This record gives C-alpha cells, sequence and structure tokens, in this order.
C-alpha cells in the first residue's frame, strides 16, 4: 500500500517535524525518523511509559473511556502521540 | 584358726551372683531444621485492573 507508509512519508516531509517514530506494544521500534540516534533511542524508551502511565490516568476516572490520542506541550517542543493496542506513533512537532 | 575361717565360708553357705542393668549403647546425631523458603511478591492495583 502507498495509504500508510505515504501519510507516514508526508508528515515526515512535512515542515517544521524533527521525525515520525513507530514504537511496538513492547516498547520497541519498529520505524524511527530523527536526524540523532540518542534522541531516537531515548524516545523509543522514555515516551511509550508516560503514555502507559497517562492511560491509567483516563482509565481510573472512568474505565470504559480509554486513550485515543495524548499531546504534551514543552517550552520548546510539542510531543504528540496516537496509541493502539498493536503499535503507537509518536511526533515532535516544534511550537510556530 | 585361719583355716576354719576359709572352712565357714562354703558354696552352700555364700553363693556369689553376678547383675547388671540393661544400658542402651550412647549415639550423636545432628537435625538442622531450616523453615520454607520465604519469597519477593510485587502487585500494583488501579481501579481499570480490577474492573479489566
Amino acid at each position: 500500500m502507498s495509504e500508510v507508509e505515504d501519510t507516514l512519508n508526508r508528515i515526515k516531509t512535512h515542515k517544521t517535524v524533527l521525525g515520525y517514530l513507530i514504537v511496538n506494544s513492547e516498547g520497541g521500534v519498529v520505524r524511527g525518523a530523527f536526524k540523532d540516534e540518542e534522541e531516537s533511542k531515548n524516545i523509543a524508551n522514555s515516551i511509550p511509559l508516560l503514555t502507559k502511565k497517562a492511560r491509567s490516568v483516563v482509565r481510573d476516572l472512568d474505565p470504559t473511556n480509554d486513550l485515543v490520542f495524548l499531546r504534551i506541550q514543552t517550552k520548546l517542543n510539542e510531543i504528540m502521540v496516537a496509541p493502539d493496542d498493536e503499535f503507537s506513533l509518536i511526533v515532535i512537532q516544534t511550537k510556530g | 584358726e585361719e583355716a576354719i575361717k576359709q572352712t565357714l565360708r562354703n558354696k552352700f553357705n555364700y553363693n556369689t551372683r553376678e547383675c547388671q542393668t540393661i544400658n542402651p549403647s550412647i549415639r550423636e546425631r545432628g537435625v538442622s531444621t531450616e523453615p520454607p523458603p520465604s519469597d519477593t511478591i510485587c502487585g500494583n492495583i488501579t481501579q481499570w485492573e480490577i474492573f479489566d
């Protein structure tokens, strides 16, 4: 298919995006498209724990209602994550 | 008079019995008692994991 593998190529090519990284449910790197490897390795380990911890937050308040999309916003950067059961998509977009 | 004394002590005027008691043989044994092994367990419970 062109459709997932093209959209993922499109959001990378898109201006003011550092890189898109797919995390496996077992905290593993399927695709990692950042500049420096330290950042990509760091993002691969650190962020999927925040999303699991942030999933337990929304879950406690209402255990029917599951996480569909998490967006953190830092001083310099934004961090946006779209979690699913099979895979999790992560991006880092610099604020305009 | 000495012979007469020896002559006074007979076989049917001074029998000579042997007697001992039954003594169990002493024996030295070791017994080490170590209690059941004690394993660390770590469990977390959240409202969702209960409900799930």
